[PDB]
This record gives structure tokens, sequence and C-alpha cells, in this order.
RNA sequence: GCUCGCCGGAAGACCAAGGGUUCCUGUCCAACGUUAAUCGGGGCAGGGUGAGUCGACCCCUAAGGCGAGGCCGAAAGGCGUAGUCGAUGGGAAACAGGUUAAUAUUCCUGUACUUGGUGUUACUGCGAAGGGGGGACGGAGAAGGCUAUGUUGGCCGGGCGACGGUUGUCCCGGUUUAAGCGUGUAGGCUGGUUUUCCAGGCAAAUCCGGAAAAUCAAGGCUGAGGCGUGAUGACGAGGCACUACGGUGCUGAAGCAACAAAUGCCCUGCUUCCAGGAAAAGCCUCUAAGCAUCAGGUAACAUCAAAUCGUACCCCAAACCGACACAGGUGGUCAGGUAGAGAAUACCAAGGCGCUUGAGAGAACUCGGGUGAAGGAACUAGGCAAAAUGGUGCCGUAACUUCGGGAGAAGGCACGCUGAUAUGUAGGUGAGGUCCCUCGCGGAUGGAGCUGAAAUCAGUCGAAGAUACCAGCUGGCUGCAACUGUUUAUUAAAAACACAGCACUGUGCAAACACGAAAGUGGACGUAUACGGUGUGACGCCUGCCCGGUGCCGGAAGGUUAAU
RNA sequence: AGGACCGAACCGACUAAUGUUGAAAAAUUAGCGGAUGACUUGUGGCUGGGGGUGAAAGGCCAAUCAAACCGGGAGAUAGCU
């Protein structure tokens, strides 16, 4: 299945927010914006082989893009997936 | 009083869906002429 | 047996009920239920071709055999059932070998009776055998015009046909309509006569009877025979009088 | 922050279709709000939807669609086999509380549950596009129990009342706790155990069915609820310490009994009934070729996985359809208290709102109502509109009639509170104990506490005692129509329509007729007591005479007659 | 049981009024019938215009119908304005 290029490319970047900080300080959970497909197994493998930290359970959700119409010009945001990763053992950023 | 227009995605896509239109040769000609005209949306965007 | 309901109120004020206690009460033989339920009286194109029809209460279809190919295997009649599809009542025959089937119940057939088909069957009502061995002058029901089908004539309630003579390979039959016809003798025949003959006694009580029987109301908008076959003239002797 | 008012079987809350970010935060008032708009469903920037246990998705399915081959049609084109799509149904599994400004049964503590793969333990007949078991089904009725729910008693902790009394039979808030596990009761269903044989279940079959026998009549199946675990847990008012006044940590006792009761369950059940009320998949038996030390299956053991999609927001409205922030329409579920027959009506519990222009003036006139001395349809084409009774139980109730009805005919009798019968009556609900007892989800028992209907007498208050809302005016004559019902959406809701019944006529199965150029289809997987067409329209007395002409039937010595 | 009565939800508005450049291109006020079936409704499909369907009004087929809409014949023709 690895093919580590797929694991490298699956995840886009972490997400910073008040809810993300609360989750990190409560359950050591990491919120990551990932690729479109971003399958659970792929993200699990990417986290395991990239951050060198065990993952307990992975939760994923899709965030719909907003609309920023500029006046007779409707502009819709792109589509990205948000994934929650719980380590339970890695005390890292 | 109940209005004539009752929105229904299933009904709309079953009566004027892309596959339903393409199934009959008449719908194929309709699609071809709509493309020739240059309509942004041929039948519907789901 | 007919019971006249008292005139409690219009709409079943003057109804006539044709009830028969001996008929079995309960669910039918489930393994013999299939499709061909109420079709709504609509053709493939969906046009109105048989006007004044539609709706009707849901009714399952029971497969009923008429060929009676089971010969030499006596069967015992267990119970009688009312088939909604056909006016005539049916009876559940269990063969000695374990086959359970439905056969139109004649008037002389009651629960707990033995029926045997074949050319060697005794000459009594309820048996089935080719009409070649049927003595002339005995009334028959559920007659077969062509071998292999089984009972294409006289299947409605209280229908009988009287044999007048054989006159060669063919046999002359007198239909209830009052016409003489020539039929191949090799066809299978069923002895006895069909059961309950009180179909006309019931008056359906009110509109709802016919309405849920599948007959839609008729809306208002003579001596001209439309028979044009020119193929069965030799088979038929004379028309009805 | 408080007062007053409305809804509260909604104007409340939760879901699916509906719109697709309007949801929360900080920021701005040009336009958007029928008014000013710091506010907002208006603009800008950021955040928000966490699933093996929700649903979709997905194996196989109804109506219906496509349709390999094939048939038909000059071609587009029509039907249709196998096959394949197609829910509005059928198939596996989760709850207590908390969490953020916005999300949860998705995250946190726990009990747990369904399915597949991987390797091991010991055993062995496994293997179907096939049979069977049930899946698997209609209208109405009901009694007996339980549950949510509500009431009362004790108990827990605080109270002695802005003003006449309020240490007591007084008030305040609570007296809440799941899925699973074993018990398998109430109730319902079935007659079972063993052996031999068989024209059947497309060949076969230990499986189904049938035929014989020996034996018991006590064995099996289904089955709410309650019981202990779940849970020495969760919640718990109210308090004890720290506050950015938004909040955080700790503590914590009662948390038990009785009553009534559902549209919820026992019940896909029992009785009756004609209108006779589907299919397959979800589990198991066996057999076909094959494998028969093999491969597979059996119960357990340790482990892996159960992908993907919406999880915000209103969902009887400001967000959906009506061009609007529109007096309109929108399916399913939750269904509390007071009195009452109720899911109508009157006021309240939790919850949502005072509805997007306000204040004055207090004229005619317009719109909906309150009362009106006397008359009471006399106005009006017109009892049109309004006005009046309106219920309970008892007496009483005419003509006719198909004996059902008329009828609730008409007309009268009492309706509040308190005591007595009876400190709360009969009924119901029902604690402990005597005797035995498979000995506990037992009984002949005997009363603990409560609803307590309905009736007589007495005393008493007011003109009115169903005193609120809700809630038929009554009878006769008379023409029409069997009654109930259906259309003129948007001038005529009927004296029109059909209607159950009756009469005539046609149809012999490849039936008649229509859709169709034509396959084929409905009739009908029906068979003259069946079906098609026309007339009338229950029931009682009858349907009397006539074939000039038009169709129709049977057909004739004969006159006429095209195609050829 | 009663195509039963009284009567909620629900079902077409029948009756007088409001509105007639309305809140609504058909709703509301107060009475009126059914309210266990000839009953009603959600979800999908079928019947496509010289035809469909119609318990029959020559009703409805997208706020329209004694023959809907779209593009074309077609700038139809007009002894008419």
């Amino acid at each position: 299945m690895i093919r580590e290029e797929r694991l490298l490319k699956v995840l886009r970047a972490p997400h910073v927010s008040e809810k993300a900080s609360t989750a990190m300080e409560k359950s050591n959970t990491i919120v990551l914006k990932v690729a479109k497909d971003a399958t659970k197994a792929e993200i699990k493998a990417a986290v395991q082989k990239l951050f060198e930290v065990e993952v307990e359970v992975v939760n994923t959700l899709v965030v719909k893009g907003k609309v920023k119409r500029h006046g007779q010009r409707i502009g819709r945001r792109s589509d990205w997936k948000k994934a929650y990763v719980t380590l339970k053992e890695g005390q890292n950023l | 009083m109940k209005r004539t227009f009752q929105p229904s995605v299933l009904k709309r896509n079953r009566s004027h869906g892309f596959r339903a239109r393409m199934a009959t040769k008449n719908g194929r000609q309709v699609l071809a002429r709509r493309r020739a005209k240059g309509r942004a949306r041929l039948t519907v965007s789901k | 047996a007919v019971v006249k309901c008292k005139p409690t109120s219009p709409g079943r004020r003057h109804v006539v009920k044709v009830v028969n206690p001996e008929l079995h009460k309960g669910k039918p033989f489930a393994p013999l239920l299939e499709k061909n339920s109420k079709s709504g009286g609509r053709n493939n194109n969906g046009r109105i071709t048989t006007r004044h029809i539609g709706g009707g209460h849901k009714q399952a279809y029971r497969i009923v055999d008429f060929k009676r190919n089971k010969d030499g295997i006596p069967a015992v009649v267990e119970r009688l059932e009312y088939d909604p599809n056909r006016s005539a009542n049916i009876a559940l025959v269990l063969y000695k070998d374990g086959e359970r089937r439905y056969i139109l119940a004649p008037k002389g057939l009651k629960a707990g009776d033995q029926i045997q088909s074949g050319v060697d069957a005794a000459i009594k009502p309820g048996n089935t055998l080719p009409m070649r061995n049927i003595p002339v002058g005995s009334t028959v029901h559920n007659v077969e015009m062509k071998p292999g089908k089984g009972g294409q004539l006289a299947r409605s309630a209280g229908t009988y046909v009287q044999i007048v003579a054989r006159d060669g390979a063919y046999v002359t039959l007198r239909l209830r309509s009052g016409e003489m016809r020539k039929v191949e003798a090799d066809c299978r025949a069923t002895l006895g006569e069909v059961g309950n003959a009180e179909h006309m006694l019931r008056v359906l009580g009110k509109a709802g009877a016919a309405r849920w029987r599948g007959v839609r109301p008729t809306v208002r908008g003579k001596g001209k025979k439309t028979r044009s076959n020119k193929r069965t003239d030799k088979f038929i002797v004379r028309r009805r009088s």
C-alpha cells in the first residue's frame, strides 16, 4: 500500500482554531485539512509513518465551501476534508 | 391553497435528467441544439 | 342458502347474502399464491379499452389445474374454498402421493370424498376421464374443447352441458346458451356438475359491492350479430336460439 | 432585571422532502427591514457538522422502466425472454450525564451488541441459479396485565411570612436512573417421541409430504412486564472554597410505597366477516458434478477490519411553494395539570411570542360587535342576515311504515355548597399472616392505605345553580329524487350525474370490442349464473294495440348489379 | 357490521358579509355535510393534444382549453382599422 508518496500527498496541513486548541488541550486531538478523498486508512498510515506516533481512532468530515459574492459575481469556495486524529500517547505539538 | 409547483429533486432528475434525456433520440437532439446555442447548464446541476 | 337482511337502513336495506357455512374459513394454501392480481383493466399502452372497470379490492390468484393429467392416483378432498377470481368454489384435493391442488367443486362433492381420474375411473360425479368413454345422455361440466387444456367450457356457477349423440369421431354437445357444437372426443371431461348455483340470488346490496369488486360506474352516452369467424363453421352446428 | 397579555393536540420540540451555509463570533449602516436601525435571515473576516451501533449506502424484491437473443414495422420506431434497474416496505448492532459561542446516540467514564477475515484447540460429510419451515401481509370488536405519564403519604434541606392566624392534617424543590445479562411469569400457539415403506417436491435426497405401526398424553414454540446485576456508579437541591462576574474545584441526604392510566406493548394474537386481503432476500436441512487423510463445516481461543456519503440552520415558516419578512398550503413523532365523554372548548406547567411604522384627536361616514321601553317579518322578491333553545338522568311521545324508522318527535320533571344514610356507600385497587408447598415470577385465606360513581332527607346562598366557553329552534302541508355521494377549480353543488336493482341485445375462446399500419396487450391467466353495448333506475299495481318508413333478425319464385 | 346518527383532526366550499388597483391573480369571519369508507393522504410509475382522461361539466392536461407550449412553414391571408 506504500507507496509513501500517497501518504505524503494525502494530508494538506493542520488547522488552527479555538476549537482545535481546546481539543488539543483536552484529548490531545489534531485537526488536519486533507485531500479530497483522504481515506481513513490512508490518513492513518500517513500519520503513523510521518509523525511516528500511534493513532487511536481517526474521524473525518467534509466542510462545504462558503460564498463570497463580490457583486454580480458569485464566488464559491473549494471543498476540503477535516480529519480528527487522536494519539493518546504522543505529547507533541 | 396548494400551489402548482412542488419542488422534488427526484422527480426533476427522473423527468429531465441527463440520462433520461439521452435515452431517447429526441432528447439527444435537444442536448445537441442546446450545446450549439451555448447554454451554461444543459439540463440541471445536481 | 340465502339470508335476507332486514331493512335496517338504505344501502344494504334489501341486500341478499349467499352464505355457505361448510366453506372453509381462514387463509388459503400459501404455497399456491402468485401474481396476476388486480391489473386495473388497462392494456400495455394504458388506454381505456374495457370501460367501466377499475379499482377493486386486492385479490390474490390461486393456480387451479384443469388438465387432470394425474391418472390412476386417487385423491381425498379436504376442504372447500371460495376463489375471489371465479364465482365457482374450489376444493383442496390431496393425492395419495402427497400432491395438494385445487379443483372446481361440483354440487355432489363434499368434504371427505375420493376422486380418481383416468379411463378406468368409476362413473360418478367428480371423476374425470375422456368423453370417448362417457355414456351418451349424461350431463357434464368443465368440458375441454381441445386436449391438453382442461375444462374450457362450463366453468361458471351452475353451468352444465347435455350430450345428445356422438355421430362418429366427434361428439355433439349442447351448450347452456342453446347451441349444438361438434367437439373432438379425445378431449378430457369431468363428471358431475358445478357446485353452488345461487349466483343470481345475491343483489350486491349497495353500490360499494360492485365498487370494490372492480367495476366502475357506468355512464350513459341491438340485434346486430357481430360474429365473423369463418373458421369454426364446420365445428359448430347451429347458433343459439 | 421586573410587571401585563397570547399560544401552550401550538404560535412548542424533534425528523424526511424542501433552500444549500441564512448557524456562532468581531466588525460597518450606503441600499435591504413598507418608518430612524448601533440590531437582523443586509456586507466584510474567522469558526462550526467527528459514525460498524443515526440514516443513506448496500445483497435480493412490488407497481413501473431498459432490454442481449427474437418478432413486427419503408427508416426513426413498438412489444417482449433471460438479464438488469426500480421503495413508498422487507435484512446487523448504543444508552445515562457532560462538553463548545455553533456539533453528538459521532468526543469523554462504563456496561455492552451485530458481521467478515486471519492462525490454533478437538470433532466431522461439505458442496446449489432447488425444495421446504416462517418469512408472508385484509375490515371491525373487545376484554386482562404492564409501561411512559400524572396524583397522594412518608422522607430529604429551608421557612414562621411586608397585613387579620400560620411549630402544623402548613408552604417551598426533589423523591430520576438506560442497552445488555439470567430468571421466562401474565398471555397466546401447537398434540408429541421411536421405527418401516412410498407413482410426489423437474433426476435424487436423512429435508418436506403421504401410508403403516409401538409409546406418552406431558413435551415443545412464542411471549409484554417485574425481579438482582447493570449501578458502592450517573443525577441531586442546597451548601463549603477560589472569580477576568463569564465562571472553576469539593461536598452532598432522601431518593421509597399506594392510586388512575394511555392512541404504547403483550397482539403479525382471539371472535366474526365477505370485499378472501403480494414477491423475494435475512437463518437451517438435504441432496447434483466435485472433493471423499485433502478442501470445507462445527463450539471456543488471540487478533484485524466494517470503506463512502448529510450530521449547522426554519421545517405547520421571515429560510419550502405562492414575484414579498404574504391573514394561504405542507407529511410523521412527543400528546402534562385543573373540570369535563374527548386530540373540541376555558385557564395554567416546560417552551415560543406581543406579530417591523408610533403618538395624539375622540367628528360625519365605513367594518365587527354590547344593550335597547312597545310591537316581532308587519322592511325586503325572499325568516337572507340576525335573534332564541342547546347537556345530563327520569316520565312521556301521534299519523304512516318495507316494522328498521318516524323520535332526541311534541310536552314536562331535578341540576350549586355542607351533614346524615356512609368521620368516604357498592364496585375496584389491593400490604402482612395461618397450611402445606415443586418450596417460589404459588395458592382456600384477610385486611392495611386510596378513586370512590349513583340515590333520599335535612340546613343554607342568590332573580337566575349545564349559571364560563362549547352546545339541535319546533310541527304540519306540498312537487321533486330509492337513500349516501359526484362535476360546472374561478357566475348555476341541483329538479344534472351516476347509484344497488330491472329489461333488451351481442360474444363459443385465437370469443366480441379498443389500443394499434403491425408484433402484442386489456377483456381474462375469466369461460354463457362469464363478459361487451343501449334504456330505466329500490318497493307495490301494469308495460295495452300498430311494421307506414328507418336500422335488426330469418331469406325467397323471381327483376337489377361491378370487378373478371 | 351498520356505504347510521351527534361530533374533533382531515376533506370541495354551500350560505350572508369583508376584500373587487386584497394579506391572497379565490383567502377570512359566523353557520352548513361527511368524519369506517363510493373516505382521505404521502411516496414512485403509467394514460401526451384531432389525443389523454372524465360517477359527464364538451370539466382538467402547469394561474389558459369548444382543441396547451415551444421553433418552423410564415413578414400565413385580409375587399377591415
